[PDB]
């Protein structure tokens, strides 16, 4: 399950 | 970093990010926060990116070592997992200390306050991932409370496609699934978040549409894994 | 690491490698070397892998920052490139200090002595990559002298397919091309090394054949880039 | 130009 990344 | 100018710390944090020197990045942004001024939107991103990468590497190492340790059950694997775990806890404590002294109390706008409270939930969540003893429950409730306050503000003050609102709901969903043993709450939150953002996409520009749909894809990926 | 057992330092270096915690790895292996006993073949690999990864990340960051610095020509980019450069130099000095106190003087077998002298050439080469001032020439000659002594021993004592002999010639070739402004010497060394290893492959087992041909492919890749 | 890696 992935959490949010900081950059695109 | 007390003797460096705030603007120089920010400039060097950006250079460190380009060089993938995230420990340096985090130390520069820690110094910038300790100048005592509020952070801009871009500066909040720099702070978050830096510590997310530092603790991200620590978490990945902790999981490697914890897995080796469980397969084994001398003292070395436990000792070294403990070393990494202590270093991870120290980084989480440092970030939580910055939020508490005094980023959150000075954050009045929804975009800053929700952002810092999401971080507060995240770093308690990382503490919860390694917690076992007398405080695992209290740590989990600290994460839940931070996430919940951020949720309440974001639903009142932000459109359903706001990337900060979406990333908060994404991470709170992961908290429900991975930490709180509440997969149904996780799935329901991700679904409702996705559906309400979908219905708001028509309001957005081409660039904002790209920002929002990219995070909605992450919600969808989790739902696919969970259902 | 003076209070940790040698065997525990080695065990933790292996764990750190599995967790990709190369700074820890290097500190554990530094502690193992400072126990004063010679290193086995596997232990020499652990020492080399650890510091190669640490300085490898520093070199990559230095190149990012040096490139930004050259495009710019405030003090921040130079200052931060200098910080990284100083940290890189300190790591190279630390490794060179371990080789000098007292790995090399106690290394009598060709496999250990050539290995340590190759490292000595490598870490002087890394110093040369960032050197400008009064000692760039002396640093280059220090790298050349270490590589040359290792070459002389390896040609006398090791078969042409020996992976240590091949990796030494590979790195000395890179030294010639990238540091010493001698691309013809680089190409000639890589070609002669490749051809002499090719003619010796018939003597090898299936596993040794794989070890040797894998390094010969690197020689070939460089030759393709250089010609 | 590539130098030698530590591991296969
Ligand atoms: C709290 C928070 C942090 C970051 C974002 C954001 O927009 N991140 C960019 C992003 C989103 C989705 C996927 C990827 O992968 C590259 C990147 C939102 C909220
Ligand atoms: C001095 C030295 C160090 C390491 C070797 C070696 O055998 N390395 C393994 C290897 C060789 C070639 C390519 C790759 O890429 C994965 C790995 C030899 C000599
Ligand atoms: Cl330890
Ligand atoms: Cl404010
Ligand atoms: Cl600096
Ligand atoms: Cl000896
Ligand atoms: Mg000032
Ligand atoms: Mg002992």
């Amino acid at each position: 399950a992935g959490s949010i990344p900081g950059r695109r | 970093m007390g003797s460096m100018e705030r603007a120089s710390l920010i400039q060097k944090a950006k250079l460190a990010e380009q060089a993938e020197r995230y420990e340096d990045m985090a130390a520069f942004m820690k110094g910038a926060v300790e100048k005592g001024e509020e952070l801009s939107c871009e500066e909040r991103n720099l702070l978050s990116v830096a510590y997310k990468n530092v603790v991200g590497g620590q978490r990945a190492a902790w999981r490697v070592l914890s897995s080796i340790e469980q397969k084994s059950n001398g003292p070395e694997v436990r000792e070294y997992r403990e070393k990494v775990e202590t270093e991870l806890q120290g980084v989480c404590d440092t970030v939580l200390g910055l939020l508490d002294s005094h980023l959150i109390k000075e954050a009045g706008d929804a975009e800053s306050r929700v952002f810092y409270l999401k971080m507060k939930g995240d770093y308690y969540r990382y503490l919860a991932e390694v917690a076992t003893g007398d405080d695992k429950k209290r740590i989990i409730d600290s994460a839940r409370s931070a996430y919940q306050e951020a949720m309440d503000i974001s639903k009142k003050e932000m459109p359903p496609t706001n990337p900060i609102r979406l990333g908060l709901a994404l991470n709170f969903s992961v908290f429900h699934y991975e930490i709180a043993n509440s997969p149904e709450e996780a799935i329901s939150l991700a679904k409702t978040t996705f559906d309400e953002a979908m219905a708001d996409l028509h309001t957005l520009s081409e660039d904002s549409y790209k920002d929002s749909t990219l995070i909605m894809q992450l919600l969808r990926d989790n739902l696919t894994l969970w259902t």
